[PDB]
RNA sequence: CGAAGAACCUUACCUGGUCUUGACAUCCACGGAAGUUUUCAGAGAUGAGAAUGUGCCUUCGGGAACCGUGAGACAGGUGCUGCAUGGCUGUCGUCAGCUCGUGUUGUGAAAUGUUGGGUUAAGUCCCGCAACGAGCGCAACCCUUAUCCUUUGUUGCCAGCGGUCCGGCCGGGAACUCAAAGGAGACUGCCAGUGAUAAACUGGAGGAAGGUGGGGAUGACGUCAAGUCAUCAUGGCCCUUACGACCAGGGCUACACACGUGCUACAAUGGCGCAUACAAAGAGAAGCGACCUCGCGAGAGCAAGCGGACCUCAUAAAGUGCGUCGUAGUCCGGAUUGGAGUCUGCAACUCGACUCCAUGAAGUCGGAAUCGCUAGUAAUCGUGGAUCAGAAUGCCACGGUG
RNA sequence: AAAAAUGUUCA
């Protein structure tokens, strides 16, 4: 526009010490409310803990920062001729976007509870059952093979 | 003892010209109470400003009706002469008790 | 002029006090001598026809006598003295300065 | 248009109300109505007078009536001979005690109802409209003003091609709500329909 | 206006508490929900006359029911009119 | 009592008398998790307390009223460090720049005429 | 949407009963205190009666109020022209625009200014200039909210002090929160850099709050023969044993379709059973109505308290911990209908609201298409108020969570 | 710098 517009910073999850975990409650926000959201977060977190005595946090991180978005098509003027310009994506916004997606992917896997979903779902890191693998085959398919420029 | 209820619209009225009875009462009575507030019993309306349709414009009203009541309390019952017959005030609910 | 002194020309905020200070300091930058008058002089020596050409028209429509000198590319007109010369030199401009000061209150002495 | 009542703004800063007297929800309605009844007869029989404000204090629910005139003629050379008669009407309508207090405006013709009613009366005798208003606008500035702005309706002659008489004059702000501006409304009447009369006079500051 | 529509409305209020209200309200136990006794009952259903449930509150300067305010005893516009002009103590525009 | 604090945040104002004594949080004869059910809220207001480490060495009573659930805890968080800018004036800077004597001004806004909420307006269609 | 409540009544519409200086106004004359309680018939309007009251003053005639009758000048009409109109309102547009006087330029229409170079949220401010000055507007000036000070302390308060029926329950103290009158503060004001050294901008600090802080309220000169004769006001026009008036019933809640604006679900991130957590703001003497008794229940009885920082309305709901059910049209969801009741009203058949039980729907998250919303906003959960005899999935307002 | 008409009479 003419100003970069954001808003206030949300607080890191205070009983596991982690901002990512708190931004994923927000993703699951139900009735407008964080409360009934945090339950299920924590329920499925434990599911993952049982199968994974080590960090079960690096099966979110790997999966989604393998996926590196880059494509859209715009246009701008250059030397008095406009040209249809392809535009790259900046590495920060790649991150920001990617964290959301996996957790968005739940409530459609046709289970009973968000337990059985987010548990079985999140555990994978590169063999995903979540939207992360399913966007790979479109992002790199497109790019630099049907994209004439950076 | 006595309840003295001053209840009037404006602050320029519940606070102003109301000191003249606190004054005279000191001598006749034996104490005064300063002007104690109260949670203010207030209104606000809405009237449709149009004469026909256009509910996008309605005149939205407010109206504080202030309440500092003062409320002089007296076991002294000689206060009454200089209190009430002598002094006078209008625009303000003037109420007395025993 | 006399308001300047008083603290009520520099009262409240800087969005007033120095707004009034600026609006006056830049309103006797060159128009300080013109407020000393109330009317119209008997004479008006200009040097220009490049920025005082409004004078050589309008105050020869009032018929106030203009004496003048060239810009070296225009001949001032409407006028009633004009001189061959330049608008820069110390044998021109600076030299003519001292016939202001010694001939004008020195005309009836 | 989208408009705001002009003296409806400066209530409590310097502008009073006309029903100032405390009361309750039962009689709020009643006493309000009760005043206005008596006002109607008043203004019409005191249209031999240029009137200037009317306000009520109910000091003991026994009224007061502080009608304003700008002529002192109401109370000189008919000193109570007049006023009685008015007080009598007061008594007739208002069945609580009836008393009358008369105030004066030394301003003769300028500001508030005074340029209101004055300019109406002129239209209603069919005094030259063009020139009329022009004289009433030099007048108020003689007696001094910081600028006055009347506005009246057009459609003169019943038809409209654009000839509405406008008037602004002087300077008349409305940004500063502490530089205090007078306003009254009044309406002329013609045998081809009503014409508006609205007077906005800029005398004042607190 | 409509003078005629108004005129009607007025007279209902006289009878409303002069031949009804404490004439009619005379029901007691034996004619309400406490108890029942058909004698009294059917002979105090017998007069109907005037009734305040057949009376609207009305504006006292229009007599329309639309946009009514008890609080001032008048209608929509017959509040706003007065109120804009600054006649009435302490009513003000919302501004909090 | 020897240090007082206000702190009025999210419509709840909370008295604070920090008393001499020992680390404990006594608030309306209870604790947090005892004056409320399950909470996220309880952890959040202990955040200034671990920030330089306190509450092992003084005792405090709190009497919060009104407003929220989070709003109450808003008030608690606010008043403790408006009584620990006056216990320590060295952490005066470290509490204002750590946004704990900063008043939250995101407060619930009023409804208007012709609007459903504070900004919400009707939908329109025709199909 | 006008309409914050269409039984009758209202309500203009309709069908019927009924009247014509009148239902409503003034003035003149006549008769009669006004009235009071009552009869019959009628749907009622009314019509025709039976008894009873003999007031207020008198200057005794006369009046004063009022009732009936008589008679016109007149009266009545939410009837028609919103292109005869005022007033109001919406509209673009809360857009930064819009002009004017003087001078000047051009035969003039017009131009200038108001354009340019920077800058502002802003025709905002600066630099420059045949433009110089001024006026309207924009924000300012009005409000409100974010701290802290001042005061005042009862119906409000409880630190610190004791008492305690352990309950701020008692005294007591005004500290405190609160209340609500009067202040303190912010001014790109300071600090650095940047910028025509110009205006000014970007960071920095300090603070509750910086660079139009956050939220209101303010619509310019004007345009739309915009809407509104039915809110009201009104020019003309028209109706005149009536487009007038008064009353009873019915309609405005059809229906064979189409569309706008809403509400409710489709479920476990939920539903149900248990117990439980914390709110804010209003309401109120033909008023709110506790309590206690009965009623499964709606509610009825009985009856206190309050002119409401006292008492009543009053009981927040999501939330929370536990019990369970398992993704089924079901334990989801609730339409439909049957039968029985409560209440407001004289009275609820068309066309009033509430409860008990029974019956238990459609709907398995919605196509082409389409809409709002930038932060405490969206989202979601309740709550109160008006209107109102009696009709909220409506309007208006309030906080919780978010 | 991504195709595209048409507007009954009358202030």
């Amino acid at each position: 526009r003419r100003r970069v517009i954001g808003q206030r910073k949300i607080l890191p999850d205070p009983k596991f010490g982690s901002e990512l975990l708190a931004k994923f409650v927000n993703i699951l926000m139900v009735d407008g409310k964080k409360s009934t959201a945090e339950s299920i977060v924590y329920s499925a977190l434990e599911t993952l803990a049982q199968r994974s005595g080590k960090s079960e946090l690096e099966a979110f991180e790997v999966a989604l920062e393998n996926v590196r978005p880059t494509v859209e098509v715009k246009s701008r003027r250059v030397g008095g001729s406009t040209y249809q310009v392809p535009v790259e994506v900046r590495p920060v916004r790649r991150n920001a976007l990617a964290m959301r997606w996996i957790v968005e992917a739940a409530r459609k896997r046709g289970d009973k509870s968000m337990a059985l979903r987010l548990a079985n779902e999140l555990s994978d890191a590169a063999e995903n059952k979540g939207t992360a693998v399913k966007k790979r085959e479109d992002v790199h398919r497109m790019a630099e093979a049907n994209k004439a420029f950076a | 003892r006595i309840r003295i209820r001053l209840k009037a619209f404006d602050h320029r009225l519940i606070d102003q010209a109301t000191a003249e009875i606190v004054e005279t009462a000191k001598r006749t009575g034996a104490q005064v109470r300063g002007p104690i507030p109260l949670p203010t019993r207030k209104e606000r309306f809405t009237v449709l400003i149009s004469p026909h349709v256009n509910k996008d414009a309605r005149d939205q009203y407010e109206i504080r009706t202030h309440l500092r009541l003062v409320d002089i309390v007296e076991p002294t019952e000689k206060t009454v002469d200089a209190l009430m017959r002598l002094d006078l005030a209008a625009g303000v609910d003037v109420q007395i008790s025993l | 002029e006399t308001q300047s002194q008083d603290g009520t020309f520099d009262k409240l905020t800087k969005k007033e006090a120095l707004m009034r200070t600026r609006e006056l300091e830049k309103l006797e930058n060159s128009l300080g001598g013109i407020k000393d008058m109330g009317g119209l002089p008997d004479a008006l020596f200009v040097i220009d026809a490049d920025h005082e050409h409004i004078a050589i028209k309008e105050a020869n429509n009032l018929g106030i006598p203009v004496f003048a000198i060239v810009d070296t590319n225009s001949d001032p007109d409407g006028v009633d003295f004009v001189i061959p010369g330049n608008d820069d030199a110390i044998r021109a401009v600076t030299l003519y300065l001292g016939a202001v000061a010694a001939t004008v209150r020195e005309g009836r002495s | 248009g989208q408009k705001v009542h002009p003296n409806g703004i400066r209530l409590g800063i310097v502008k009073p109300w006309n029903s100032t007297w405390f009361a309750n929800t039962k009689e709020f309605a009643d006493n309000l109505d009760s005043d206005f009844k008596v006002r109607q007869y008043l203004t019409k029989e005191l249209a031999k007078a240029s009137v200037s404000r009317i306000v009520i204090e109910r000091p003991a629910k026994s009224i007061r009536v502080t009608i304003h005139t700008a002529r002192p003629g109401i109370v000189i050379g008919k000193k109570g001979e007049d006023v009685e008669k008015l007080r009598k009407v007061v008594a007739d309508i208002a069945g609580v005690p009836a008393q009358i207090n008369i105030a004066e405006v030394r301003k003769p013709e300028l500001d508030a109802k005074l340029v209101a009613d004055s300019i109406t009366s002129q239209l209603e005798r069919r005094v030259m409209f063009r020139r009329a208003m022009k004289r009433a606008v030099q007048n108020a500035m003689r007696l001094g003003a910081k600028g006055i702005k009347v506005e009246v309706s057009g459609r003169l002659g019943g038809a409209e091609i654009a000839r509405t008489e406008w008037y602004r004059e002087g300077r008349v702000p409305l940004h500063t709500l502490r530089a205090d501006i007078d306003y009254n409304t009044s309406e002329a009447h013609t045998t081809y329909g009503v014409i508006g009369v609205k007077v906005w006079i800029f005398k004042g500051e607190i | 206006a409509k003078q005629s529509m108004k005129a009607r409305e007025v007279k209902r209020v006289a009878l409303a508490d002069k031949y009804f209200a404490k004439r009619a309200e005379l029901k007691a136990i034996i004619s309400d929900v406490n108890a029942r006794w058909n004698a009294v009952l059917k002979l105090q259903t017998l007069p109907r006359d005037s009734s305040p449930s057949r009376q609207r509150n009305r504006c006292r300067q229009t007599g329309r029911p639309h946009g009514f305010l008890r609080k001032f005893g008048l209608s929509r516009i017959k509040v706003r009119e007065a109120a804009m002009r600054g006649e009435i103590p302490g009513l003000k525009k919302a501004s909090w | 009592n020897q240090y007082y604090g206000t702190g009025r945040r999210k419509s709840s104002a909370a008295r604070v008398f920090i008393k001499p004594g020992n680390g404990k949080i006594v608030i309306n004869q209870r604790s947090l998790e005892q004056y409320f059910g399950r909470e996220t809220a309880r952890m959040v207001v202990r955040q200034p307390l671990e920030l330089v480490d306190m509450v092992e060495k003084l005792d405090l009573y709190i009497t919060v009223k009104g407003g929220g659930i989070s709003g109450q805890a808003g008030a608690i968080r606010h008043g403790i460090t408006r009584a620990l800018m006056e216990y320590d004036e060295s952490l005066r800077s470290e509490l204002r720049k750590a946004g704990f004597v900063t008043r939250d001004a995101r407060q619930v806004e009023r409804k208007k005429v012709g609007l459903r909420k504070a900004r919400r307006r009707p939908q329109f269609s025709k199909r």
